[PDB]
């Protein structure tokens, strides 16, 4: 829903079809943008997902 | 450079359109996008395409066809052809003291009579320019006056000079024959020449 | 973004049918610096007198796409014209290296319902600048046959 | 703009569908699973099609046919059209005082008469909204006292606003020709075109 | 939802089946090796494959037919056709009280019908279970008392889990209708609504 | 397993080949050299090919036909014909006694009846060996009082083992079905299944 | 070589062209330029091509036919051929001592017959020089006294040398085979050669 | 191996040819200049291609043509065909007298009769060596004295090394059968085997 995408390649026609490349980004990762992230502090666990008898 | 019909040559009866096919020829890019919405672009020029058929011939009316169209392709000319369904005359007059303002690139003519002209155009007849050789239909005719306003299927070809004079009837196609490169027909036994066809194509 | 005037998206939004044009402002050598000349062309059916310069329609045939991206780059544009034409086929053939880095300028131009050209660009009320750079070669491949209709086409290539 | 036919111009009843094909366009993502399972996800917008075919047209006929076709292609706006077999007034009165709640998305819709309509619309009848152009076709019917409850097949393009008005009657399809590019009319010897058709097709 | 047949609703006898078409879909990879030895390989699912063929249709046959057909795809349901040739009554009574041993996954109904069911099915009959929607055939059937040991065409779709019931009469084809992407009629000049054909498969 | 027919199954006249097509197929790496001499080098396995046609078929005869064959589908085993024109019981006698010498190689056989047949094989008559399903056709016979030298047109496909017993009668074609994919039946209001047809194939 | 005919051969009346199909091959770069313009460049050589069809040939005269045939195909020359319809002997007289003015390119030329032929050319007649193996078309005609103007469709291959003599009679087109490669006759149990036809081409 | 044919088998007379198609096979590479000149290459060889058609065939008729062509294929041999309208006999007496001079690898055979040959054979008839199979037709035949000038469609494929005797009757043609990968027949419901064709090429 309103996804933000930049735009990287536009190709213009002469019949006006006009195609498009965008490309995807991760969050909050622009120089403009507040790049202080604060939800990295919960560390992801070790997958042992195998026990003994 | 007219093509044989049986209004100048009746003594070739076989001459005659069997049947005739004004094909509209408006290439245009369609896109119909998801939404529904069906989009149009047009770039090209609109050209009248015209069909011939004839039925069997006979010598001479074949020997006088052939003349013709090799004249034709010899002086690399342009044939007219005449539509008998189109030669309703409805405007009679002169044309000479009709003027068309200048400066009319769109798709709808505007001249003043001058009380000039008796009748009056029906939509869907022919009209053509004195100076020009593409043929326009007429879509749409108000008259308020002596001042016409006539509407045309294809866009102005040319912007008005101020010195075009309107044609109403005579009107003729600047046709190019097409399928010229391979162009023959076959003689059968019983002297009779079989399976001939113009395709037609207005080269203004 | 480029943004364009007002009425020209109430235009594109509202009619569905677009008459675009290609105006095409060619640069035409000189063998001397005190000559300058151009030959103005365009696809369209019917002469467009843009600015008071009068694009005649009858050559061009076909036009490339423009491409770009974030990394820059030297795009390219290659238009075709008709090889059926003698000014055209003569001068590709016995001046097409002469030619070489000379400018081009090609316009998308929207025509009204009437001939006037819509004023999609606001910095000038005018057309939307399609192109401009330098020609970069050119070719031309005549191609008939002993059986049918021949080709005879004319390629530039632009930068 | 209207297309011609029998109830617009009486003085032409060479005008008129001989036959009417109305097809449903529903574009669907369609997958058929391996197991057994057919998935099909509707994305792109659905459009009624309409394909005309017109009985031997006189020479006059045609000529206001094709005038008013040529001026849907100089004017460029769309074209409507009304399929008589929906015609049967089968809803009297007059529908401004109908009120239909706002906020209404999806297939089911609710109107308030008020007491004024009188005739019940079954199933397979058409209906359109004031604002939106789409034409929509009444499935299910079911009515207490004044309220209805209609179901249609196209979901409601636009969420209702509380002001679109019922259009039981005289309901117009916003279409565009498909035939255009390559539209052409053939005279026999006999004095008539044939084979006349239209591929018209419903937009947005 | 039930397809509207001459059962239902004779009162529309244009609604019969003219000529159904029950097509065996069961993709499968046929390898032949240059030996003269002919290798298959199935992976997919086998689908029953239903056309259905309608004669002209008058005004109030269409009107009924067009009505169902927008609901299922209104509603997205799923059409349910049944083929007379199929309904021959032969096992009468409960078929609650039969059990069926769960663990079932071959080709193979094995089943206990505890002397409460009379008659013996026949092969090449239409025999279902009654929590899947899948239609198998009686391809083989042996009793050795009140076991019963059927055998069925598609390899079973479930594992019986021991409250499956059989089905023996009254089934009905849990179809999905496809070439409904571009789905419509022509109306002739007479009034009756020709070229009606309803391809439809199991959509499980 | 056996593959209905009047004379498995005289209760269902309408089995039965209303045309039979015995196509030859052997690969060959043929090649046309430029001198004029064709080199054509034989290595694939040649096998028959049976093309069946039935006639109307009525709704018991069809549930019975599509019961064997879904049977066939299901236990994944071979199919075998009978071709009845090949029926004609020239030998009489029993074969049990009649030894095959080993080691023979190539459309050469040699067999000793040891004085128990009575009756000529012609050629163009069917041939088979006990062990191997391939199916031979005579095409030159010749016997010196008990001893018969028969020619095979396809080489023996394995070399005989002084075992192999000769079957100069009921001779069945372990054939696979080629039309399995999509098998189709079509029911008409005359109350018959018409046109069905079986593309056979002989494996290995 | 000549390829026989009833003129050539009159013991042989089967021979004889049932139907001729004369071609006219003229390649062209046409291009048809966005302004409705169509601009057509004449590169490659013009050529007429025949189309000969033959009756119901009997065994002697197919014998004949295909050993001159085979003759043609084993010398490897040209083979001539004369076409009947064009063999209206229209100028009688003999033609040495007509002078063809050399320096002349283009389809008009100037021959000054001293007053020696009787008889006008009329347009549509065959015409073609001495040396040169081409063969024209008279398209227009116009004589003051002893000198002809005559005007060509093709443009004069080879300008004129002062020695080229007009050759109004006996025209033989220098044409070759087209269907040489795979060239079959079929003999019905009638007895007669039936569907022989040649596609022959003007070679040069 | 000898076809079967109502010469040698006219106790059946299905198996007569009702209809034969000899197809000259020349292949050639063939360019077209735009200069008008046509240009030919040749380098692979001429072979005769023989198509025969035949009627319905009884049980017996096809139990022979079979066994035949079975025999064939089991041997490996050339099947030889003989054209009924090639057997008139002109040229009568010894052919080991008669001396053909060595080192003639064109496309012409001088020989010297030496007296002993009565006739003259006839252009368009067949013409074949001794020493090679492949079959000449005879284009042109001039006589002067014992010495014959004999003229031969495809050239000599081999170069007479002077122990070469022409053969002018009782020719064959030493085909081998084209489209035996996939050979069958239909029996029909009446008893007689339909669709038998007969693809044969020259295989020298």
């Amino acid at each position: 829903k309103d996804k933000f995408f930049l735009v990287d390649e536009v190709e213009n026609t002469r019949d006006g079809k006009i195609n498009l490349v965008l490309q995807e980004y991760g969050e909050d990762v622009f120089i403009n943008s507040e790049q202080v992230d604060n939800s990295g502090n919960d560390i992801p666990d070790i997958s042992n997902n195998v026990l003994p008898p | 450079m007219r093509l044989p019909d049986p209004y100048t040559n009746p003594e070739y009866p076989g001459l005659g359109f069997e049947s005739v096919n004004l094909v509209d020829n408006d290439p245009m890019i369609r896109d119909e996008l998801p939404n529904g919405k069906v989009k149009e672009v047009k770039i090209s020029a609109q050209y009248w395409g015209i069909n011939i058929s004839y039925p069997e011939l006979f010598p001479d009316e074949y020997a006088f066809l052939d003349s013709r169209l090799l004249e034709y392709k010899r002086t690399g000319d342009y044939l007219d052809v005449l539509l008998p369904q189109y030669e309703a005359f409805r405007v009679r007059g002169d044309t000479k003291s009709v003027t068309i303002p200048a400066g009319q690139k769109g798709s709808q003519i505007i001249l003043n009579t001058n009380g000039t002209l008796t009748g009056q155009p029906k939509a869907g007849d022919l009209f053509k320019l004195s100076t020009h050789p593409k043929v326009y239909k007429i879509t749409n005719f108000s008259s308020s006056g002596n001042v016409w306003n006539i509407s045309l299927y294809p866009d102005l070809f040319i912007t008005t000079t101020g010195s075009e004079k309107p044609v109403f009837n005579g009107i003729l196609f600047r046709t190019k024959l097409m399928n010229g490169d391979s162009f023959g027909s076959t003689l059968n036994n019983n002297g009779t020449y079989s399976g001939i066809s113009l395709s037609l194509r207005e080269s203004l | 973004m480029k943004k364009i005037l007002d009425s020209a998206k109430n235009y594109l939004n509202t009619h569905d049918k677009l008459k675009t044009a290609c105006l095409i402002a060619l640069e035409l050598p000189s063998s001397s610096g005190s000559a300058a000349t151009y030959i103005y062309l365009t696809d369209y059916f019917r002469d467009v007198t843009y600015n008071g310069i009068l694009y005649r329609s009858g050559k061009v045939k076909s036009i490339s796409s423009h491409k770009q991206n974030r990394q820059l780059s030297i795009g390219s544009l290659s238009f075709t014209i008709t090889g059926t034409a003698e000014d055209e086929v003569l001068k590709l053939v016995q001046n097409g290296v002469s030619f070489l880095d000379r400018g081009i300028t090609i316009h998308q131009a929207i025509i009204n319902e009437e001939g006037n050209i819509l004023p999609v660009d606001p910095d000038t009320d005018g057309p939307l600048l399609f192109f401009r750079g330098r020609i970069t070669g050119g070719g031309i491949k005549d191609n008939v046959n002993t059986s049918g209709i021949g080709t005879s086409v004319i390629t530039w290539n632009c930068s």
